């Protein structure tokens, strides 16, 4: 399929739209060339989405209380509002951790304040108070709490950073407001910013002035692995191996306590650039800590960067980056061996969030594959800039796909395999093409790290050539 | 490290020496965990009858609620109604929400759209966002109707959906004879079964109340059945089946169950069966209306009397033995079709079937929750079948509906040690399981949590969880399962005996200890 | 000693301090036990390869067989025609455990006779039995025909059937034209399956033998089907409803389904539907003659075949995808009718499960065992789930049937790591879940025996029993589940994915240590 | 229910049978009258059963295997024939033991020689031989092997005895031959003779030589209990409470080395009179070791159970009876004052083998209940004269009852509680009677003492007044 065919593929889907829609979603398509640097000059993003057209988008509150903050174990965290958005939100992320839920970690648990009527009419500050005061009675070893805003708070002209303020100093304790309400914003995206600026403001400095703290000059901090399936500790434990100290991750199976000992790591790696650089790019600015990109997805991409991170170091970190390197290049080769032949030449179209899209491309091809299109909800142009390269010439990039838009394409491309969420799961199932979670890892992974590696190959494998596929026409036609 | 041909996901992965030291240096060094001795202090307390009343005085806190929120009622209302595109107008966070949860439960495609409403509507409304929504959406998905609800984003901003919807069709972004039906669903006022009430007497109201004039109850033969909030593919299923038995004219009013289980034969149909707007427009010349689940039909239930002058009869959802004898009663007297030999036989059998099981059902104790008609049917049978449903908790429940239930406890010697507890959530429910051990939860997945805490205290206080409600994410299919009628009951005596028998084999497959009663019949 | 609120049965009653020192004493004072370390010590050597080795090499000895014996299939045989009483010509003690084998799997009365030979009978034979036997049952009991087998006693001794039969007629016992078919059915020769054949075989014979002058194949229009030895009640009712379904006329030969479940309505019905005999006299009529179990309906198929001219079509048992299509477009090509959109659309979704399951089955590996028939369905639908079904274990099986499995096998890559075992029993098959050890085993009731002996070596060798089969004793009601067709196919499917997710939840329930891993969604 | 109508109801069931079978029927059914004291005068009793009339009797096969021998827990017992016999009868029967089956107890498994035309041929013998080596190098910790012949074994001329003793004097070890072939007799009952009469012959006499048993004033041996739900168990912590020695429990939960020491105890106390009378004559001739019936079934007669086996020692073992009998009078009483007023004149009818069709009754009575109703398979005159005084006047009584019969009789009769077997169990469901197996306990007990009792209590009231029982006729009819 060729770039004449694609850019008349999107003209023809365009084709259902009124007139308004076709002029909009027609910036937000574009086919790949990997000259373009500057993607503003191809695709446009980070836009409002057409109503009606059935975005696969969440709200600001799913970025900041189901992505950033929702991880962090030892924190008890309020979803402020009625009764749905932490009841849809509750354990449905895989951002795995060690604790005792109920006891000193609340992850998977919902707390909410359960809006009523007259919290609407009357606002819900004092319900807010109320409830602050009963999680200190009935959760004692909570290390502090976050208020996350569902879309009536601001509305209704509520104020809970007074309510923060005020039972923060009453307790002695750490009390997190967060504006992160869905009308704001277009997607998950602005809620990850708010969020980042909830921890600088709130969370971050409280130690900037303390200096028990036992520093090393191996010292990392994590930033961005909400670790889905255990994927930061298979991306932990490579980093520990090299020598470095992980002080913090950010925020799969993070505790406050180790977000408030981030300013005094030497760097900041970043794997989310898309939830993290506003933090990241702050504590930069104010303690000089410099931060870096990375990426652990497959064998070429990880030794990549296990090789970059250590040449912020020294030779001593350097020599044992290679000796990590070695003692895991048995194993994924092994992997490679057994399910690359099985793999080889298969073409995958990717639809995610903000960062996959892009960043799982190598591991897709350490097995022999070809991401022909992929497209993100939520990515801003500094993502495109990352993914134009990354991808092939004459590939599809679609931005804030329509359900429709996605069905078409893959119906004209028809590709072996799709990655993407559980809105798209059940759907190309049914039309018979093999369909891989990108989100949940579909109750599997790791995918991260050498680890992660062998799951993922496993189950790229399991789902693209399982017997199922070829049952779906009766034999009666 | 993985060895090839033996790769280890999370479990157990990380249990390999490796990562157990790594795990274990990351909390020494920076998590500043409490100690561990505190942390089983803290658990062992949280089991008492001490917490226990502290955790009844909450006012403020809800902790693991057991309810959703309005909109999603309405859009499965919705989705029973032929190439209907379920419309919330409001944020789109929500949609998406919505999708997910039942996508989980049924392992499907849910298809409903949003009208995006962002900051700048916050102040001056979201009337163009309906205007382009609903032409993008009838150009884009084509429908034969868009069923609107809101978020509670629009409810708080004030949007009055009514006017929005005349001046869409007014200024030409839809035509005027195309059904746009529509409710206001707060999120913030009751539950997702008050949406689906909601916006089924929206549909309702669209479809019948300016046109009432030409209307005679009785001409058209029929009895109108509406389901309800239901969530098992099998209980719409048995409901139509018994009645085409019986010869039984009628209209399931909002009837998803082909669009909630298409055939994967290599192609996508958002769209399959349902209601029609035919059978919407015409319910008016039924005998009459039946409510399957009366307990949150009451605003259709005032429609349907109020307007179409039917007589709803007073039934019980048809669970267990009685009330499943009952509407077929009813419905028999109502059409003048007797209730046929195949109904008779099977009831014969369900009711084998509780002879059979009766000596391990009996005395029994269950904790339980979910929707009120569900609960109440579920604690109608657990009575016949002699179990005793010590823990009867509706999140969602209301006053009335505690009294009724309280009363068919009373009527039965098996519910002399049960209580009814409604506004409570399921960290309440979790304190009593440990207070006043039952022997096993019936619940939906939420429950999985609180039967993990009970096996940390210890092996003889777990309280096993037997899934049945909404919603189940844990396994498979069982969303294919039945709750209504002699089938569903059935069904459910089969679940709760094998749960008992289960953990019995368990308890006793101790070779040399407890063995001596791992009986090979039973 | 018991409290009078809490009564305690066996288990946990001995768990009691005081019993559980009495039988210590019991233990160390009289039973000259030998020490815990050598118990110890011989199980863990019968966990071995070593000991595999010499269990494998057994010649005489039988330990835990996975069959019984000829006359109890003929039993079931005679069960399924109408008004029918069978009658096992021998020693009486067989009846009584016929009986029971059956009473205990259904749940349900089983209603058999024998003509109580004995000692003396067993030198001058048992023709005055069976004057008797005849005429006693037939008085006593009303049945309209009455289906003779034999004990091995019986066989043993030599009594001819047809002459002592002829002679009861003969001499005034039973009427001339009173339908006594008959059929030997030693215990010594094969198993149950083989005695469901002879006596069908028989019954057939006794019908149409005689009157193959005026029979024109095709003339009547249906196709007969023949269940063979069949315990689950839905087995016949999808068979008979997917028919119906395509319109497709047919006749049942032996059907049990009603006899076998009889309403609990204050009345108890001996017989119950069932084989007509007019059916049977009319068979030779049919277009065709289709066996859902050929592998044990052999000699059916000879006489089907030389005597009615039916060219009996080559059809595997109809389970799992690929052979309920083929049985479907066979019935189709042979009927004339085209298979309806509704069974399309149930095969669709059953598609649509297994795709929705497949990442939980992929690469699980079984062990498993049963009936010819039975086993390889089981074994070709594992292979298009993407199960591995590892240790196949068929006591009954034969040499041909055991290359035709091998042959399935080798046309799967999920079909390269196992083996089909013939002749050997549940303690060869548990030597190979400890030295091979798979994820579960799929069978009867006997193996949760091999599932306690697992446990014991440790929770990380347990194999978890998943009940499939006959006989099954200790769970109530699966005798009214469904194997065959998509409907079996989707019973069989959901209920090991679910096996599969109970076993993962009760392995990450640990808190702190394991429930990283307790996803709510899965 | 007069005495003039149980005869009517008597003639008229028997008016369906042809003439042979109701002149021999009739000599199996009678009304009782406690008065006559010789059964003989009013019943008949271990006699053929008449063919095709659906007889509820085993065979004798059954009695040795199934009964007497198959629960001594460390031998190894093999069912010596076809598959069917040894695959109907595994762990059908709930005699419960301790032990690590398949190691050192082999109670619940199968062992069969699976006989094939081969072996009805030419003979079983060299089968059975190496049969015996294949058990003693797999199952090295059994203490020895019984035979337990099937119909074909004696029919085909084989010789078992010669066998066992070849290869027991090889082996050193006891193996022995038991000729129950289930054509022998005419039901259960010669097979418990054949049984006994083998332990006399291969076992009992073993140890008649030793003087190493420390032998003491008050050793007993439970003769003719199976511990069925664990009976044996709960009767053996009474006996032992007031101060006795229980050597030998024969044969629930019992050893090989148990019933070698029985003929050294001072007292054989007999249950199941029926299945071990024989070994206990033989003993108090041999050994001269006295016997004495007892019962153990409800408060009344286990407390007079208690003080009549208590009066054959001495006076520190009769103060020992009066402390065990007040300490558990307040728990009998207690299930006493819960259960008789759900239960008081309620009725019963009893179908079941040779003891227990009798026994319970004053069970039955303690709670108020009346037995209107008895019979037993395989029992014989002996039987019928102990049951016609625990029976009340003008009640029915019928051995070896015909299928059509017991359904006739309780259709007149209507009781409201039936206890039998599993054969009859789901047809008087049908009929919407409540029903208990009495044999098995219906997955329930231990029935046996007074810790037997309270379950025996509990499960004739959760089964006599289960809500089910009201629910059979659909309210259209
Ligand atoms: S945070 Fe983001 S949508 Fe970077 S909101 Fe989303 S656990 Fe995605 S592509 Mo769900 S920017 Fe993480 C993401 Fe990526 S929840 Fe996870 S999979 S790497
Ligand atoms: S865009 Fe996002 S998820 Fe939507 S509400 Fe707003 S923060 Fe929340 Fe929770 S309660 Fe239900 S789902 Fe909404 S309508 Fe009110
Ligand atoms: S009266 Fe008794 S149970 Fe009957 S055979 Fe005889 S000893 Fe045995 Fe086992 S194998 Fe089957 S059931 Fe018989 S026919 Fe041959
Ligand atoms: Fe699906
Ligand atoms: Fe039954």
């Amino acid at each position: 399929m060729s770039r004449e065919e694609v850019e008349s593929l999107i003209q023809e889907v365009l084709e259902v739209y009124p007139e308004k829609a076709r002029k909009d979603r027609n910036k937000h398509l574009a086919v790949n060339d990997p000259a373009v640097t500057q993607s503003k000059k191809c695709i446009i993003s980070n836009k409002k989405s057409q109503p009606g057209l059935m975005t696969i988008r969440g709200c600001a509150y799913a970025g900041s209380k189901g992505v950033v903050w929702g991880p962090i174990k030892d924190m008890i965290h309020i979803s402020h509002g009625p009764v749905g958005c932490g009841q849809y939100s509750r354990a449905g992320r895989r951002n795995y951790y060690i604790g005792t839920t109920g006891v000193n970690a609340f992850v998977t648990m919902n707390f909410t304040s359960d809006f009523q009527e007259k919290d609407i009419v009357f606002g819900g500050d004092k319900k807010l108070a109320k409830l602050i005061d009963e999680v200190e009675t009935l959760f004692p070893l909570n290390k502090g709490i976050s208020v996350q805003s569902e879309c009536p708070i601001g509305l209704i002209g509520d104020d809970i950073e007074s309510v923060s303020k005020v039972k923060g100093a009453e307790l002695s304790k750490t009390i997190v407001p967060v504006r992160c309400e869905g009308f704001r914003g277009v997607s998950q995206s602005l809620g990850h910013h708010i969020a980042n600026d909830a921890v600088r403001d709130w969370v971050l400095g409280k130690r900037d002035e303390d200096t028990t703290f036992a520093s090393t000059p191996y010292d990392v901090a994590i930033i961005g692995d909400y670790n889905i399936g255990g994927d930061a500790w298979s991306s932990r434990i490579l980093l520990e191996e090299m020598g470095l100290r992980c002080v913090a991750q950010w925020s799969g199976d993070g505790s406050i306590s180790e977000i408030e000992l981030t300013p005094k790591v030497k760097l900041n790696l970043v794997h989310c650039y898309r939830s993290m650089n506003y933090i990241s790019r702050h504590m930069e600015e104010k303690y000089g800590i410099p931060w870096m990109e990375y990426n652990f997805f497959g064998p070429t991409k990880t030794i990549e960067s296990l090789r970059a991170i250590a040449a912020k170091f020294d030779e001593s970190i350097q020599k044992k980056c290679e000796e990590v390197i070695a003692k895991y290049k048995p194993e994924w080769e092994a992997v490679v061996a057994k399910y690359r032949p099985r793999l080889e030449g298969k073409r995958v179209m990717l639809y995610i969030g903000g960062l996959r899209p892009r960043h799982v491309i190598g591991a897709y091809e350490d097995l022999g594959m070809e991401v022909v299109g992929t497209g993100y909800e939520f990515a801003h142009n500094d993502d495109y800039d990352r993914t134009m390269k990354e991808m092939g010439d004459s590939t599809l990039l679609y931005d804030d796909v329509t359900g429709y838009e996605f069905e078409e394409f893959v119906k004209r491309i028809k590709p072996d395999l799709i990655g993407s969420g559980i809105k798209e799961k059940f759907i190309f199932q049914k039309m018979g093409i093999p369909f891989r979670e990108m989100h949940s890892w579909d109750y599997s992974g790791p995918y991260h790290g050498f680890d992660g590696f062998a799951i993922f190959a496993r189950d790229m494998d399991m789902t693209l050539n399982n017997p199922c596929w070829k049952k779906l026409q009766a034999p009666w036609e | 490290s993985q060895q090839v041909d033996k790769i280890k996901a999370s479990y157990p992965l990380f249990l390999d020496q490796d990562y157990k030291d790594m795990l274990a240096k990351k909390r020494d060094g920076f998590e500043e965990k409490y100690p561990q001795d505190k942390i089983d202090e803290v658990f062992q307390w949280t089991t008492t009858k001490e917490y226990q009343e502290l955790n009844f005085q909450r006012e403020a806190l809800t902790v693991n609620p057991a309810k959703a929120c309005q909109p999603l009622g309405a859009v499965l209302c919705a989705l029973g109604f032929e190439k209907t595109m379920p419309y919330v107008h409001g944020s789109q966070g929500c949609v998406a929400y919505f999708r997910s949860y039942f996508n989980r439960h049924f392992r499907e495609p849910v298809s409903c759209v949003s009208d995006s409403m962002t900051e700048d509507a916050a102040v001056f409304g979201g009337q163009q966002n309906m205007k382009d929504g609903l032409q993008n959406c009838k150009a884009t998905y084509k429908p034969d109707m868009i069923a609107v609800s809101t978020t509670c984003m629009a409810e708080v901003i004030g949007d009055d959906l009514n006017a929005f919807i005349n001046n869409s069709k007014k200024e030409g972004f839809i035509p005027d004879e195309f059904p746009v039906p529509f409710a206001h669903t707060p999120s913030f006022v009751g539950s997702h079964v008050t949406g689906w009430d909601n916006m089924f007497e929206g549909i309702a109201r669209y479809f019948t109340l300016k046109s009432m004039d030409d209307k005679v109850v009785g001409s058209n033969k029929k009895i109108n059945i509406v389901p309800g909030f239901e969530t098992y593919l099998g209980n719409f299923r048995v409901i139509k089946r018994m009645l085409s038995e019986m010869g039984v004219g009628y209209s399931l009013l909002s009837d998803p169950e082909e669009v909630l289980d298409t055939p994967a034969d290599g192609q996508f149909r958002m769209y399959a069966g349902g209601t029609t707007q035919e059978e919407m427009k015409d319910a008016p010349n039924a005998l009459n209306t039946v409510l399957l689940q009366p307990w949150h039909l009451e605003k259709t239930k005032k429609f349907v009397e109020g307007t179409w002058k039917h007589e709803v009869p007073k039934l019980n959802i048809p669970m267990g033995l009685d009330w499943t004898d009952e509407f077929l009663m009813k419905v028999s007297e109502i059409s003048g079709q007797p209730i046929p030999a195949s109904l008779t036989k099977e009831r014969g059998r369900l009711v084998d079937m509780m002879t059979d099981s009766h000596t391990w059902l009996h005395g029994k104790r269950f904790a339980l929750w979910g929707d009120p008609d569900f609960v109440m049917g579920l604690v109608k049978f657990l009575l016949e079948l002699g179990c005793e449903p010590v823990h009867i908790l509706c999140h969602n429940g209301n006053k009335r509906w505690k009294k009724a239930v309280d009363a068919i406890l009373a009527a039965s010697p098996y519910g002399k040690n049960a209580t009814v507890y409604i506004g409570k959530d399921l960290w309440h429910l979790r304190s009593l399981v440990f207070t006043d051990k039952p022997d096993f939860m019936i619940g939906n997945s939420y429950g999985k949590f609180i039967q993990r805490d009970t096996l940390h205290k210890g092996k003889e206080f777990e309280v096993p969880l037997i899934r049945i409600g909404f919603p189940i994410f844990d396994r498979h299919h069982l969303h294919r399962s039945t709750t209504l009628g002699y089938e569903g009951a059935m069904q459910i005596l089969t679940t709760l005996v094998n749960s008992i028998l289960e953990r019995l084999d368990e308890e006793t497959r101790g070779m040399q200890a407890t063995d001596y009663n791992h009986d090979l019949v039973r």
